[PDB]
């Protein structure tokens, strides 16, 4: 009867309120419980052994790589890095429901999908070191990885930036008949910024093959999710949008695959977006630049509640994992990430001339008169500029 | 108011950029158009006929949010397709400043080439328009000068706008084209129907002279055509008149060629004077020229104030202003 | 059972979407059907015949106006002007629900919350005109009003930038326990842009007493709302960011002034925002520059739900209306506005020194050179400028 | 590393906007203090102990969302409160710049002084900090020095912060305060612990000299002090040495002052060249002091590029670019 075309809606008579549900908020997907086990048969995806493997080894394979990289940060052989403690189940079990050539747009959180993409460790180190075997050419800050074969789309500081192009690009594939999804992760913190809500409205109304994968993880830096919003989570606002929404425990690798698993088949046939919000808990600081026990608990997370903990229970209950098993393969991974350790510090920087490439697709002939500048500069300077451990 | 290539047709600038919008789509299968209200045809018809022509999957409406408009378009541009995205005036390019300077401009560097956005464009009407006030009005190319890893772009003309628009659509990195509005419905020209390209990063000299070079883009350089016959009849000054026509990457060397000839210059654009890009203009031409200047480089610019309704008539470096500075660097 | 700190929840052991609900939305409240008749006794708010007379009057003064001033344009006597046809109702219902000193942020189709507030007709005139009653100095397009003894923010072109700024002001009113409300108005387009998803969180996690008040028009310029979003219109979004929302027929004065009433109350009371979202059509064009017939109905809302034809029935049922007073008040509204256009023609502009003021509080000393810059080019070269009209 | 009121004690640049923001709250009962992590004290620490001593309603953390935290802040400003809004780096201004350009520097003109947003300052760290890459070294100052009706405000060192900072907040405009991160830990200064004040719109020659002038402003001024005595050390030239202190307004007076003295200038800046503010300051001086000059107005500025990780000491305009660039000028 109502007939405003802005919305579907039959009037009412009386005055009310819609209130919002926060107390009781969408509820959390869950496959397993904190002792790994699987709470209700039909839900369990019955992965095979060698893919489950796969997600625990990429799991402890990060952690290890973590901890190291966080280590030297802290002698200042690196400028900064940023861990993934608490959140390598949303990493590893989303990355193992996609597609191999599903791209990837993320935050800098996300370390793990590149490792289930089997990206090397040498690569991780190449870009933390800034050295010459980094195809991003040392020029951004540690952390900020991207690979194109592996169809990782390089990550940038700014939060929230890679949500509206994400669409874009999941536009760009619907209409290539790609049959792809493009994913896109971010923070509860970075969904505050006015490009989520970019990003959001135009998969809608574009109709775009997309998954949107929301980290919360309880803290924005400093900031509690009391003073992020008062909604109920990213995950309610997704319907507002149009857009189909599940909440997971993130610390579930298998809720999170069979979540992601579900909304890439559903968005690649219908074209249409999915919201996921995996709940999750920052394990540790936000990045080396911070003490977090300036503003808060960490460890009822760590031993009571932790993806890899969780994950290995379910192996040893299979008995698909042991003792000597676990002591074998933390061996293994640690010589794995110093030998890549080693040589990403023995290697040069790349020569200073890149510092001109690539800001356009060709150097205009002011930029390589700057170089010229720089080259004569360092002919005359150069006992002042660091340059021995530069490539040329 | 204040101011070779086949069959041609009579076009007037709105015209000439569906033309080089229609050639873009007919011959190149990835490109798609989008934006506020682009899909009946545009505000100012830029767009008329292409939804019909070439389909919605292809020319679409998206919702009223620039900095979405910008991030899609870079997103699109990342696959490899060709984005042509629209602002609606210039004014409101402001949302999406992030992603274009962060974002869009940073986006080859930053990867170290393995991702870019080259195929996006970004096209939005520009300049004064007679009673367009603060946010109809703007001229924004000196706060996108100072972005390394994008081009800025304004015609003069509908000749002129097809073959640059062209240009920006086929070049490998993100382009802003400045499309000024005033001129949409002015006189038309012939423009050939179908493509041509005219290079990026040069300027045109339109006529030459040897005792004065005076330089300007979009309608701002019939302006500056009139100083120039002004001057020749008034004052017997011969003047070099040149269209910069790219803001960045910009052709320094036709500029610093004019000026070493003639010896003088003046540059104008409606843009405010402080933090203008005549700023840029003149503090390179001094450097390279500094010998030959035989009386300061004279800016005859904007005022630094918002762009007002009413007194738009006093606002605007009209060519009473631009010919008496000019009779004032001929006698300095 | 869940811990995480981002949302309060249950846990679910099954896989479950969330499916947003478009098909039947938010319910539309209404107090009057169409012939203008009561529907629930209990709601209607029974206001007294002096304040529902202001209400009618405010909607066709306004309406009177707006023909002129539109013709006025039509033939290049104003340079632009913008209609609020169809939407009298959501301005004159929701100002009469408001304190007088209640601050308003505005979009530009809300003129009849100045008239409401007894605004006068020389001042909207002088705006339009740019004439040396302007308090604006001439300096905006037409229809950017604004008034401080009215609590009227000016407006400005670029949408939805007021909508973080209202929320600022609400905080400094808590702040100053001003007991006033803000109420801040915009299109279903607008809402579509990022400064609305700034505004509508910062509200609820900094507690602000402000009334979101939307105008869902149908139409966005030539976009339809089915290409500017896909959930359930604007009301829907609001309990995602924990704000109490409401939908209401933008064409009953009574829905708006019941819904604004008790929004008002209680963001006050609460400091708690509150979004209405008012459903009604465009019936004139977009502005002046719009031909809408190349993309659109219109006579089925101008003849079978209109806004003032709706009061005018309730009017003439409580016998507070007929149509001797129609034709006699028709005359007097014309008159009025009649005087008021004249008035505006035939003053002068201001001092062309007026661009150089107000840009700083001060004029910089590099300003004021400018402005002696121009005062010397009109000087000489003053023959070639429009100086008969401007003062001075 | 590449570089009389009342009790004193010595603070570092972070204590001394602490020290500017704790006076400002103790005397302005309106005064709040807002943005990302600024409760806990700040990830600068510039706002530690503010909130315990303030209380929560006057120093507290928003959402994620710098344009959202700009729109606020000119909001509580046009009520007459005074809002001293963060942007937690200047890289991540741009999200702001509608509400900056559009909004806040617009707003007085555009009500003709019945509203206004003066009571609204923004604070960011700013300038090269040795290896924050391209979004932790940024210094935005030229994009803001195109728009009329804001300020821009960078000072050098923590007494010139807090008496900068302080006008700021109580200026009657929107202004922009850049605080150069690299040195909120360096060597301290002794500060007063009351108020103080520091014009705006004033440079500051910090060191009279008769053969040539160099400008700069923010940590760039300990560079060019250090060019200073190199060039009297190994050229036996004089250099008179100025901070700009304001980009906008700029107090063209005194540089113009001292370029009629010496007859020669260099201006530098970490922010890159095209487009960059020293242009604003040639192109002025150029005009003003034609007559005067002997050699090219030099720039020594960063390169047109994004501002790179590995190799920041290879990009930035050090002593050794700023000295060699004045020898060639000496010489020209
Ligand atoms: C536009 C913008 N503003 C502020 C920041 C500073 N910042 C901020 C405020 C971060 C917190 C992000 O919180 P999150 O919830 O999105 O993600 P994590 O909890 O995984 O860090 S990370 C970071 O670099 C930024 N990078 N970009
Ligand atoms: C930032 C920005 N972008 C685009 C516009 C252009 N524009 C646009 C696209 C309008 C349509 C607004 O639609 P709405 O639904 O918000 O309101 P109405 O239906 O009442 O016009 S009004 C207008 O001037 C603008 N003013 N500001
Ligand atoms: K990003
Ligand atoms: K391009
Ligand atoms: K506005
Ligand atoms: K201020
Ligand atoms: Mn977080
Ligand atoms: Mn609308």
């Amino acid at each position: 009867k109502p007939q405003f075309p802005g919305a579907s809606a039959e009037f009412i008579d009386k005055l009310e309120f819609i209130q919002p549900n926060v107390i009781s908020g969408i509820p959390i997907y869950r496959v397993m419980d904190r002792q790994g086990q699987i709470i209700n048969p039909s839900e369990d995806p019955h992965l095979p052994k060698e893919k489950v493997l796969k997600l625990y080894k990429s799991m402890t394979l990060l952690n290890t790589m973590d901890r190291i990289l966080y280590e030297s940060q802290r002698q200042g052989r690196i400028s900064f890095y940023m861990t993934n403690y608490g959140e390598e189940g949303t990493h590893v079990g989303s990355a193992a429901a996609l597609d191999n050539t599903d791209l990837v747009f993320g935050q800098y959180r996300e370390a793990g999908v590149l490792m289930y993409r089997d990206y090397p460790l040498e690569l991780f180190m190449a870009q933390c070191y800034g050295n010459i075997s980094d195809l991003g050419k040392g020029r951004q800050m540690p952390v900020h990885y991207g690979c194109k074969e592996r169809h990782f789309v390089t990550i940038s500081s700014p939060l929230a930036t890679q949500i509206p192009q994400a669409v874009g690009a999941a536009y760009a594939a619907k209409r290539a008949n790609a049959n792809r999804v493009v994913i896109c992760y971010f923070g509860e913190g970075a969904a505050s910024e006015g490009d989520a809500h970019a990003g959001f409205n135009f998969a809608a109304t574009l109709e775009c093959p997309i998954i949107f994968f929301c980290r919360n993880n309880g803290y924005a830096i400093s900031t509690p999710t009391s003073e992020q919003y008062r909604g109920d989570g990213i995950a309610a606002r997704g319907p507002g949008y149009g857009i189909m929404s599940i909440r997971v425990d993130g610390n579930d690798v298998f809720a999170v695959y069979n979540a992601t698993k579900e909304a890439r088949r559903r968005a690649v046939a219908e074209n249409q977006p999915f919201l996921i919000e995996a709940m999750t808990y920052r394990i540790g600081h936000h990045s080396t630049s911070d003490d977090s026990s300036a503003y808060r608990e960490v460890g009822y997370w760590d031993k009571q509640d932790h993806p890899i903990s969780r994950l290995r229970h379910y192996l040893l209950s299979q008995g698909w994992w042991d003792e000597e098993q676990e002591k074998a393969w933390r061996k293994q991974s640690r010589r794995k990430v110093m030998e890549a350790f080693e040589q990403a510090e023995r290697k040069p920087k790349p020569n200073p001339n890149l510092l001109f490439s690539d800001v356009y697709q060709e150097m205009p002939a002011q930029l390589r008169k700057q170089q010229e500048s720089l080259a004569r500069h360092l002919q005359t300077y150069g006992e002042h500029y660091p340059l021995d451990h530069f490539d040329k | 108011a204040h101011f070779e290539y086949g069959q041609t047709q009579k076009m007037n600038l709105f015209q000439s950029v569906t033309s080089a919008l229609d050639n873009s789509l007919a011959k190149d299968p990835t490109a798609v158009i989008f934006g506020e209200d682009v899909a009946f045809g545009g505000v100012f018809r830029c767009t008329v006929g292409l939804r019909d022509k070439y389909g919605k999957d292809r020319v679409f409406n998206t919702p009223l949010c620039e900095q979405g408009i910008v991030g899609f378009g870079i997103g699109i541009a990342v696959t490899g397709a060709t984005a042509i995205a629209e602002i609606q005036f210039a004014d409101y390019i402001f949302p999406a400043f992030d992603q274009i300077v962060n974002e869009a401009a940073k986006y080859r560097y930053r990867s170290g080439d393995l991702f870019n956005c080259g195929s996006l464009t970004i096209r939005s009407p520009w300049g004064c328009v007679g009673h367009g006030a603060l946010y109809h009005s703007q001229s924004p190319e000196a706060f996108f000068a100072h972005c390394p890893g994008i081009k800025v772009v304004i015609p003069r003309s509908p000749f002129q706008a097809k073959g640059l628009l062209l240009s920006c659509i086929e070049d490998k990195n993100p382009c802003i084209f400045f499309e000024p509005k005033i001129l949409y419905r002015a006189a038309a020209e012939e423009v050939p129907i179908e493509p041509y390209n005219i290079p990026l990063s040069q300027a045109e000299v339109i006529q030459e002279g040897s005792d004065v070079t005076l330089v300007a883009w979009g309608t701002q350089v019939h302006v500056i055509r009139e100083v120039a016959s002004m001057a020749k009849e008034k004052l017997g000054v011969s003047c070099e008149v040149i269209d910069l026509r790219t803001i960045i990457p910009w052709d320094v060397d036709t500029i610093c060629k004019s000026v070493i000839k003639t010896g003088r210059l003046l540059i104008s654009h409606e843009a405010p004077l402080t933090g203008g890009f005549a700023s840029e203009i003149s503090s390179t031409v001094q450097e390279e020229c500094f010998l030959n200047l035989e009386a300061p480089i004279s800016r005859v610019c904007g005022y630094d104030t918002p762009f007002p309704h009413i007194f738009e008539p006093f606002y605007i470096p009209d060519k009473w202003k631009c010919y008496d500075a000019l009779r004032k660097m001929i006698n300095y």
